[PDB]
């Protein structure tokens, strides 16, 4: 009888660590997965992406059947490290739903050190609220 | 500990994670970009930016891009302190690289700064674009027009009759030209490209020796159009044909 509440009262703080850990992150929209505009965002990092060169794809595709979403950007806020990546700011195409799209670029770091990246997508020109931005962790390139 | 209070934060914390919750402050405007243009001539134009401020930010930085036959001589800045409600500038100028066309001519310009709302220590992010003109008396040596035969196109206005030479500044012939109905637009590095119908033609076309040219041209004329009318009051906005012999 006394294993019983205490179950309840260690779970009591964790419906509140989670849900104030939960949003704390959903206003920030950490989350690769959206409602509004409706593409998840997968990244990766690649096999020819090693040494000083460096290579980052990216993946986006709809869910919906019949919506065509349609001249999104993205754009990538980063601390600035030692690295260029000389485009840093696309125009998206028009998503089909249904196909997935491969995005690339090119990471150029000069020297050794390793420090996430923040890949953001926005809507066009009104919400700079940025569903989809994905916290990329970098590996530690040489 | 405090089992009634603790119990009105999840009872709380529950309303907004039912809900969306996603930008529920009004973000309506926290920062304002405008950038202008002045009256200077080839390749270096000058030109200049603006930053507003209605709260204390951080993490700011402003990039600046255009098509890569345009570069610039000063890349992408920073902005370091927000004080409430100041404002700061940096100037730069576009170079331009012997290429041949660029494909539009307006580039633009994005910042990017962090808002610290109190859900998080740090600072969420947000980004907001600008976008400017660009002129085109950067890309500018206009020879002598050559009346030939090439590919064309047809446009038509409202109001039919406009001098050519009254759209901007004289750019060919800034010698005596004895004539108004020349229509020389020899602008890229190292082209030719006329316009035609200055007095007799109704209808507005034009040719072009290669078929490569006519974009950065056409709406060109259809702006320098639209920024003669309004000192007129006629607002016209009608012509085209034939979209299948492009």
């Amino acid at each position: 009888t006394a294993m019983h509440r205490a179950f309840q009262t260690d779970l009591y703080l964790l419906r509140l660590r989670a849900a104030r850990a939960y949003l704390q992150a959903l206003e920030s929209s950490l989350s690769p997965l959206s409602t509004t505009a409706r593409e998840p965002l997968k990244l990766h990092a690649v096999v020819q992406g090693l040494g000083p060169t460096f290579k980052l794809t990216l993946h986006l595709q709809n869910t919906s059947t019949t919506r065509p979403v349609l001249g999104l950007l993205v754009c990538f806020l980063y601390n600035e490290a030692l690295y260029s990546l000389p485009r840093a700011f696309f125009k998206v195409p028009l998503l089909v739903p249904g196909l997935n799209y491969p995005l690339e670029t090119f990471v150029e770091s000069l020297s050794n050190k390793g420090i996430s990246d923040i890949i953001k997508v926005l809507v066009l020109r009104e919400g700079q609220s940025a569903p989809l931005l994905s916290a990329h962790v970098n590996m530690p390139g040489s | 500990n405090k089992s009634q209070g603790v119990w009105p934060m999840t009872e709380r914390e529950d309303d907004l994670n039912v809900s969306v919750v996603v930008s529920p402050n009004f973000d309506s405007v926290s920062q304002a970009t405008d950038v202008e243009v002045g009256t200077d001539l080839v390749p270096s134009v000058t030109v200049k930016v603006t930053l507003q401020n209605r709260v204390i930010l951080q993490k700011a930085k402003l990039s600046v891009y255009v098509q890569p036959p345009l570069e610039l001589t000063c890349d992408q800045f920073t902005f370091e302190f927000m004080t409430p409600d100041l404002t700061r500038t940096v100037s730069f100028s576009v170079y331009l690289k012997r290429s041949y066309t660029p494909s539009e001519l307006e580039g633009n310009a994005v910042v990017s700064y962090s808002r610290p709302t109190d859900r998080n220590p740090d600072g969420i992010p947000r980004v907001i674009q600008c976008k400017f003109r660009l002129p085109l008396k950067l890309i500018c040596l206009p020879g002598q027009p050559s009346k030939t035969a090439s590919h064309k196109i047809t446009i038509d206005t409202n109001k039919s009759p406009v001098s050519l030479l009254s759209l901007f500044p004289g750019f060919a012939s800034q010698s005596d030209d004895d004539q108004v109905n020349v229509m020389g637009f020899h602008f890229l590095g190292g082209a030719r490209i006329t316009v035609l119908a200055s007095k007799t033609s109704q209808r507005y076309r034009i040719q072009s020796e290669q078929f490569e040219d006519l974009w950065l041209i056409t709406n060109e004329l259809i702006l320098r159009l639209q920024e003669y009318f309004e000192k007129q009051g006629v607002k016209d906005f009608a012509c085209s044909f034939s979209g299948s012999i492009p």
